[PDB]
RNA sequence: CGCGACCUCAGAUCAGACGUGGCGACCCGCUGAAUUUAAGCAUAUUAGUCAGCGGAGGAGAAGAAACUAACCAGGAUUCCCUCAGUAACGGCGAGUGAACAGGGAAGAGCCCAGCGCCGAAUCCCCGCCCCGCGGCGGGGCGCGGGACAUGUGGCGUACG
RNA sequence: CAGAUCUUGGUGGUAGUAGCAAAUAUUCAAACGAGAACUUUGAAGGCCGAAGUGGAGAAGGGUUCCAUGUGAACAGCAGUUGAACAUGGGUCAGUCGGUCCUGAGAGAUGGGCGAGCGCCGUUCCGAAGGGACGGGCGAUGGCCUCCGUUGCCCUCGGCC
RNA sequence: AUCCGGGGGAGAGGGUGUAAAUCUCGCGCCGGGCCGUACCCAUAUCCGCAGCAGGUCUCCAAGGUGAACAGCCUCUGGCA
RNA sequence: CGACUCUUAGCGGUGGAUCACUCGGCUCGUGCGUCGAUGAAGAACGCAGCUAGCUGCGAGAAUUAAUGUGAAUUGCAGGACACAUUGAUCAUCGACACUUCGAACGCACUUGCGGCCCCGGGUUCCUCCCGGGGCUACGCCUGUCUGAGCGUCGCU
């Protein structure tokens, strides 16, 4: 995902959890040279990262 | 599509939030359509929505402050928002009925030697 | 020497971006800006450089507030009266 | 440096976003004068702060 | 060796307030040079000028004589013309240099402290309810608080 | 306007001239390609010879990193290549560092000085500690059993 | 900064089946924000107006002759 | 003279003078003569479908609402609008927002560390970890509260 600059890793977990009614195991957030905080959301083993992918629109 | 501001003025503050969060999901969905292809149909539509959220939010902020500014009228200590903001000076300088006062001595003189018209033949 | 043979040792920075003026004048070794003077409470303005008062006084910026005092004054600082509705 | 402060990394971000050439369709505006970006810089001929 | 007054003096994220900074063309208060001229140069001149510091206003400052006069006497302040490039200053060199009187623009006058009389007659704030209220005012209701005798308010200030 | 070693702009002769000589060295074949002394592969001959012409870092640079493509411009010849140009992609931390600590030093309030922005000064002309165990009482909470918790006071604490 | 050991004994604990304590003994559960992180690091990515013989802080350090990280030749690795 | 050089003319190049234009400057006058702790001046960062600065704006970000006008903006695609109606575009702007630095305000300048109160997760009082909300600057005035003195007294 791409996330606003001022956002904890504790805050990104809640947003994705509440947005798509999903579960999150851990989050990793680098900050790209442009200045956007790219976030890697590791998905909980109980869920299938493809089946969530189709819902949110990305292929 | 189009949502006027002339039907939103009266709906409940718990009904607006329903539509306000509806759009924010709709805007969330369109942003994907920009990244992953889409067409010129959805891309132009983001401007239609992004201003709708401006319409709904402002209506909320207005009915929130209009009600509050009715609550604080008739009171004497009201928050710093609801007080007028004229300038730096038109708050500390002027006064309502405090710098329109006349002492007893000044009042009696104007009361006793009033100024009155006249005119003179040449 | 002192010519080109001595320009290779230049790998330190005495200055850096200030927090008030925004320029590169914040002398690090002593913590005081050059172009405005940061920790002091008064903007550094001198009359011996008239082309330094022109660069950053009123007008050169965005004027987020001084722009709408001028609009407000033309009518006399109206307050709380919306135009007659329809 | 690979020990850049957060503020510096932010400042070196705007200086990348505005290194692009003009969009092509700009040239066809009715009142249009520009024809190639001028502020554009190359990291071997300008030193970012000077 | 306790209780209670007053006087000095602190702490409060105490209730309610206000200043900080910007602009600086004009204005007010300090500070204040050297180039230049004198055919050198030091006093002098450049000049209480530029630079430095502070402080406001749509205007500032000044102002109702501890005045000018010496006349058959004028009458707050400011501004124009005139007095005047004169009186005066100056290695009496270079240079500096006002004011009263006159006619004009405008014209507006006043308030205290003291001397004293009035039963502090004076004042700020809380709380209640009635009205107005986007410059927080008025009506009253309070054996509601406090300031004030180490002096508030009315009369009264050189024209008595 | 003829001039001021005049200001700005422009163009010559010089001149297709000086020059493209610091550190041993290149050759044969093949490929894409319009094009090959230079790009890529293969074969050979050489050097840097572990105080490196190697493998990583700190200052500093700020996207040069990687891929696809281009033949205007630049790479003082050339180039199918580039450090160039046009699009895309890339930097993932409880444990690696920053943050924490003090060092030479810097610095504010107290104080002193100063026409003044401010300055001297660091325990120095200062009522500088806002924290804690327990205890007495009032007082909730949740199985007001019991403990978590709270206000007053008694005690305790060097402010260095 | 931080962490530790010692002394001293104000206090706690139960009255015979159970306590108060473990300078955690062995386990078990939950949490660990924020910012830097590519690359060059130099006879090409730095400073000298440049792809300049100048300059700029360090780690790693094979075989032979030789006193030796000397000079010279070679392997890993690199270059035209 | 074939070449080389010279002089002049026609033509073609290097170059941008003269000429005519001009949403620009200088100077003179008039009217008004207004910033900020309710956060000014200045600075950084962001925002457009495609968009780098220029302008404009501030997570409602090439603007929202209201009024006036009345059928466009436009470089290209999109569709808003029954233009029919609040009703496209523009002007005014009285309402409503207004990120972070800055007198800059919890202490600092490294998105660093905190405290105190409320709400939702975390609880079900069971303390913590998370998120949201409101405060935490200096000087100064009036009043309140608590106080200090071998300061001046009174009394039991
Ligand atoms: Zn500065």
């Amino acid at each position: 995902f791409i996330v606003d600059v001022k956002a904890n890793k504790h805050q990104i977990k809640q947003a994705v959890k509440k947005l798509y009614d999903i579960d999150v195991a851990k989050v990793n957030t680098l900050i790209r040279p442009d200045g956007e905080k790219k976030a890697y959301v590791r998905l909980a083993p109980d869920y299938d990262a493809l089946d969530v992918a189709n819902k949110i629109g990305i292929i | 599509a189009k949502i006027k501001a002339r039907d939103l003025r009266g709906k409940k503050k718990e009904e607006l939030l329903k539509q306000l969060d509806d759009l924010k999901v709709e805007l969330s969905q369109l942003r994907v359509a920009k990244v992953t292809g889409g067409a010129a149909s959805k891309l132009s539509k983001i401007r239609v929505v992004r201003k709708s959220i401006a319409r709904v939010l402002t209506v909320i902020n207005q009915t929130q402050k209009e009600n509050l500014r009715k609550f604080y009228k008739g009171k004497k200590y009201k928050p710093l928002d609801l007080r007028p903001k004229k300038t730096r000076a038109m708050r500390r300088r002027l006064n309502k009925h405090e710098e329109s006062l006349k002492t007893k001595k000044q009042q009696r003189k104007e009361r006793l030697y009033p100024l009155r018209k006249y005119a003179v033949k040449a | 020497t002192k010519g080109t043979s001595s320009f290779g040792k230049r790998r330190n920075k005495t200055h850096t971006l200030c927090r008030r003026c925004g320029s590169k004048a914040y002398h690090l070794q002593k913590s005081t800006c050059g172009k405005c003077g940061y920790p002091a409470k008064r903007k550094r303005k001198y009359n011996w450089s008239a082309k330094a008062k022109r660069r950053n006084t009123t007008g050169t910026g965005r004027m987020r507030h001084l722009k709408i005092v001028y609009r407000r004054f033309r009518h006399g600082f109206r307050e709380g009266t919306t135009p007659k509705p329809k | 440096s690979s020990h850049k402060t957060f503020r510096i990394k932010r400042f070196l971000a705007k200086k990348q976003k505005q290194n692009r050439p003009i969009p092509q369709w700009i040239r066809m505006k009715t009142g249009n004068k520009i024809r190639y970006n001028s502020k554009r810089r190359h990291w071997r001929r300008t030193k970012l702060g000077l």
